[PDB]
């Protein structure tokens, strides 16, 4: 499912 | 299944009959009775010595819806003018509907009020109150 | 994404909805807004005062 | 007048939300009761001048997607008409009168009389604040201006003042015509963690105890009255559930048209004719 | 389907007329009556012995929506001032509907009270009390 | 679980005795009482120096649904007519349904009213008042 | 459509006005009118021979919203304290808003009280009783 | 959280005491007091000049659900025939439940009048009014 | 938006203050007033000639939530006992919130009664009522 | 007490189930109102000390079957409390008493005196039946015995009797703290023959009835209130449907704690102390 | 104040669990009504210091598994304003004071003066255990001391006693403003054991009771009223079926905020001046 409600950071 | 040894009188078990016909459409009956009961004290005491009886009144008061012929007042039972001053008093029994057995008689009844309603979005009422000599039941 | 600008965001910068990689287009109600008055850090755009 | 409460609340709640924010002491005061550390993070998340993330405030139904961290979504409700007046005559008046204003002044001397200066046209004066005039003062009120004595008043002449009244919009007559309305307006405080939701429910009732005393709601929109819903998934089928927790807000207010009188009389005159029959 | 040996007054089947006009939009008509029956008792008894009639009162209360044209007052039939002194008695008819036919007459009426009831989400009521000398019903 | 400690009286808990017979389908009893407390005032205050008892009163108000059989008027406890001058003071007890013990009793009962009631959708209605000459319970 | 040969009046079709200014938020008048109708009797009949007019009187009553500005206090019309003493009689007109033409008039006002209601739930309520001399229509 | 700033008194927050024991299943208690406060009049203005006290008064009312042990007449408080005239005055205190401190105390009181309901469909009711000679609270 | 040319006051926009201290928790005010209005009648006609002020009458009635502090008692405003005595008049003011602006003023206020309500699932209620000299309004 | 309505009912319904079961002219007299045949096969199958059936009566949500052909479902439901004491003081006690007890005993001389014996040590004694003692029978209760002075009732030595009365905790003072609740437990009478269910619900109908003057229900469980629903099919995709009708059986009862109050003032003493100011 | 419902029940809850589940014969009393082998069972597996299983508080809505053999779910509901005041005027103080509190204390001497000390300043006394003070005894208050004369109280020197007191936060005057609400929180019992819910039900109806006499909602959260729900399975589509009986826990309690009035008036004066007209 896709990450839209909270949303973080790129990990790099 | 039918009992004896329980029974209650409800509107539909009990006819009311004047001259020996039975009042149509009748929506209540209230009899009412009192004995002027007065209590008796003296000095030395603020107990009551005694209760005496001393004036018996009652009344029965009958609704009716007004139907369009043999009204109280087209029965005669009821008087609209002076003609009131010449109407003999009238006996009321109430009286079992299975059995046609008399349940109570009131008996001298003589009109106090009568009373018509004419509303719009109801049947018309009447509805009437008699002082009587006395009230008995037989068996 | 839209924002409307507001002293406390151009002193804060606006904290963006989505972790922006890049910006394809970017416009106010002046026009286009150019890329010496606009920079992004730490997803939060900052503006020209 | 006719009135928008929706438009009223979001005009009234985002300058009292954004000032409350940024003093961190009202929150600590706010969420005094709340347990330490849902207190501590809520003040370090949303508090202060500082503070990385925001709260926002807006009506329902936008095209673009909103801060669901923290966002106070206004959403206009029912209503009824409640009390009617005789005529439906609201009120009546010599002269037409706008809204009522309070703005701050200061006295200065002029011709031997103090004056205050005030923005626009006095249509009625209601108040000069911590001043009831005698007689002798010689009170008068002119275009935009209030004129007050000097001669026992010198020490005064600089005196600073709040002036409480109400703009004129012309010289006519007329009736004030319309009823009385009762209307609802919900807000909820949606957010993804629960704790913040229940914060922003907790300075949302703050809010509105505050704004009890606004001229605002003292002169219409009177009788505030609140009711609170559940807490619930708002939404729920995200990557995350979103909760909010409701409340109704009720108002009671008037809804009215000036209609203006053209019809003056200025002269009765009376003659006698006489019937020869 | 249609029966006489049954039926009752309604508001829809009754007209009330006075002065040979009905009167529209009457919402209720009560009629009340009275004979001052009074019970006689004696030494030796505590039962009632007789009854007698000795004082006959009555009095017809019409409530009525207060129309634009043809009120009471604007009828005459009620009075707001001194003018009370200058109207004469009336005759208030209770007649059926269908046959155009008298149910009760009173006779003789004349106001005790008028009212007027001005209201911010109703009409306006009319309500009028008269006492009247007698009634009566011919059949 | 079942606690003397804590219990209160229900209709259902207590059965009403007369002459040693329970009443069947009592529906009320209702007892009232009365001392005649008057307040003692004199010159040099406003407050009550004192109160004194001087008159005791009480009523005992039954109401019952009519029975087909043994009502008050059939068990003779209640009178109709002249024959209430001819019936003696009677007890009545209130009594515990499970222990059988004696709650109250109301000692030299004599009825003041007797009152019935006949309606079209409703079971019939007894309603009789006495006054007593004293009460006590036991223990 | 809107035709004249059936209306009645309401709440939003009648202003009242006193002193040619429109009462702003009134709830209610109710006018009430007296005109003390007493019965001749004699010895020789129970009937009524006669009814006669003795003593006129009457009251309007005043509900209103309490305003900001214009209560009747304000207005001068009621009186809280001795300055009851200084006011003159007012009259009081009812009338018809769309032709402004007078329905009744309440001549020779006089108030025998005011009250003033503070409730936390509710607007403050006015409501104020005039005794008045006499009351007519002109058409 | 728990602020003593504001505060109200709750049906849960009061013990009512009677000689050091409480009163278990109080439903209600409901104090009432009078001064007689009486208005000075004179010729020469229609205003009171004055106002003076002239008579003190008061009555506690307890309504009590009836317990089968422990009721105010096996308590002793209350009293149902002639032994009224034994019962010296008591004292009643309406007490803090938190601090057990005393709020009310209404001193000297005496009993007016006794009843007791016994009903069908419901726990049955004592109530009990007493006159007092004074109220006080201490604190 | 907000007018002044229309607005009543509310619950809300209304302070009650006693000796400069506002009242906290005030549930209601009732101010009430009669001047005694007495009509002039005369041999010669039904019509009142004149109407006449004989005797001001006012009462103010605070219904208030029993505070566990500062209650009327606590206050000294009420009185429990013959301290009654000892209160000289206080002079009630109902003031305007939003201008701190005195709409009405009741002086010499004098109580009639006190009473306290506790009940089982309520808060206890106090209510008071005065008598008083005058009531005035400033503006 | 804390009290569980759905025991109770299972507790006392069960033991009479079965006593009216093994009884049969009381089924006869239950059932005189039905169809003849209907009686005489309910009583055939499920009546008397051979009957080859059996009724039963548990919870609802077993994890096993259950006797589908006749089984009283017992099914606890709401409730909410409806009256409170004032200070919630339920009643007050010296001394910490159970519950209330009925148990058959026979006097016996001891001593000259006549005793009763009873299984637990009595906290108080309501009643020994067909007995009311006179002051010289010097009427003591000590322990778990109840003593009576033998002079003048030697006939009675060996006299039999029921003792009423309830069980002592200790001996401590405190205040019974509590409300009132009313409470539904619902009951229904499965069958798959609608015919036994339509006897079931007679004869739980009895039961309720005769229950009603149990000293459990009398103490507690007051004003037993019922309601009867719709006969229905219970289950309706089986090989056979299963009826029942349902009876709602409702109860005014108190919840209550005992609040011992170990405090205890013993003596006043009284001192004169001097202000020489 | 603003104040927290579900906050303040589960921290009320979690430690009065705790200290019953220690206390073997607690729960022996409040079980007592139950089937004895439930109650052994209940008492076995939950109960006294060995307990090997637990019982576990929390709000709705974790993201983590519960301990769902027994769990008390607390659920924040419903409320509605019920009340309102005159002006809003909740109070008015001349002295800002904080929540109140009670506290063991022990006299000392101190210069001849017996003093108890408190750990905050004391913004009001509301009472000194087991002590009425005379005028004699020369009772004062300052800071967050008491203070007693000593002189004839020399037998008191180390007596022990409870001091019930408020905080003040600070000397300032104001209005306290708000209005009363009348607020819903639901709690359940969860256990995929029948019997577990039903004793997990009369634990908790205990403590609620228990509970109304405690300062928190004597001085808040006033007017406890409880309902319950019935028994039912919460979800029933795992292995096994999690079955729960709801209460639902109503209080009225007071919203309210401190509008302090920095506005003070300390002399009045007085001036003639003349009017030549």
């Amino acid at each position: 499912k896709r990450e839209d409600v909270i949303v973080l950071q790129d990990p790099y | 299944a039918s009992e004896a040894k329980q029974t209650v009188h409800t509107g539909n078990t009990v006819l009311l009959m004047i001259k020996g016909k039975p009042v149509g459409r009748a929506q209540s009956a209230s009899g009412q009775r009192e004995y002027g009961t007065t209590g008796v004290y003296e000095i030395g005491s603020i107990m009551p010595q005694e209760h005496v009886y001393l004036r018996y009144e009652g009344t029965i008061t009958v609704e009716r819806l007004r139907m369009k012929k043999e009204n109280f007042a087209d029965l005669g039972y009821a008087s609209l003018g002076e003609e009131i001053l010449k109407k003999d008093i009238i006996d009321i029994l109430v009286v079992d509907n299975l059995t046609k057995q008399v349940i109570i008689s009131y008996h001298g009844c003589s009109a106090n009020n009568y009373n018509e309603t004419w509303q719009t979005n109801e049947i018309v009422t009447e509805e009437i109150e008699f002082s009587y000599l006395t009230a008995s039941d037989k068996a | 994404m839209i924002y409307f600008v507001n002293k406390d965001r151009i002193k804060k910068g606006i904290p963006l909805y989505y972790d922006v990689k890049e910006i394809t287009y970017i416009a106010t109600q002046d026009g286009t807004v150019y890329e010496e008055d606009y920079e992004i850090k730490n997803n939060r755009l900052y503006l020209n005062e | 007048a006719i009135t928008s409460v929706d438009s009223y609340l979001l005009s009234e709640i985002k300058p009292r939300l954004n000032t409350v924010l940024e003093n961190c002491y009202i929150i600590d005061e706010v969420l005094k009761d709340f347990d330490y550390q849902t207190r501590e993070s809520f003040k370090e998340a949303f508090c202060g001048k500082n503070a990385q993330h925001e709260v926002t405030v807006g009506f329902n139904f936008p095209k673009f997607k909103n801060n669901y961290e923290a966002h106070y979504l206004i959403q206009l409700g029912q209503g009824q008409e409640t009390k009617n007046s005789l005529g439906s005559i609201q009120s009546s008046y010599f002269e037409a009168t706008g809204d009522t204003l309070v703005e701050s002044s200061t006295a200065i001397r002029e011709d031997d009389k103090l004056v205050f200066t005030v923005s626009k046209p006095i249509g009625e004066l209601i108040k000069v604040e911590d001043i009831e005039f005698a007689k002798y003062d010689n009170l008068q009120v002119e275009g935009n201006k209030v004129s007050f004595k000097y001669q026992t008043n010198e020490d005064y002449e600089n005196y600073n003042a709040n002036i409480i009244f109400t703009e004129k919009k012309n010289d006519s007559k007329g009736l004030v015509k319309g009823f009385t309305v009762e209307e609802q307006v919900t807000v909820v405080g949606l957010s993804f963690n629960v704790d913040v939701a229940r914060c922003l429910d907790a300075v949302l009732k703050m809010i509105l105890i505050s704004m009890r005393d606004s001229i605002e709601e003292q002169q219409t929109f009177q009788l505030q009255n609140l009711s609170f819903g559940d807490i619930a998934p708002i939404i729920e089928d995200g990557d995350s559930m979103i909760f909010g927790r409701p409340t109704i807000i009720k108002y009671t207010s008037s809804l009215d048209l000036d209609y203006t009188i053209t019809q003056d009389i200025n002269k009765l005159t009376f003659k006698e004719r006489k019937d020869w029959k």
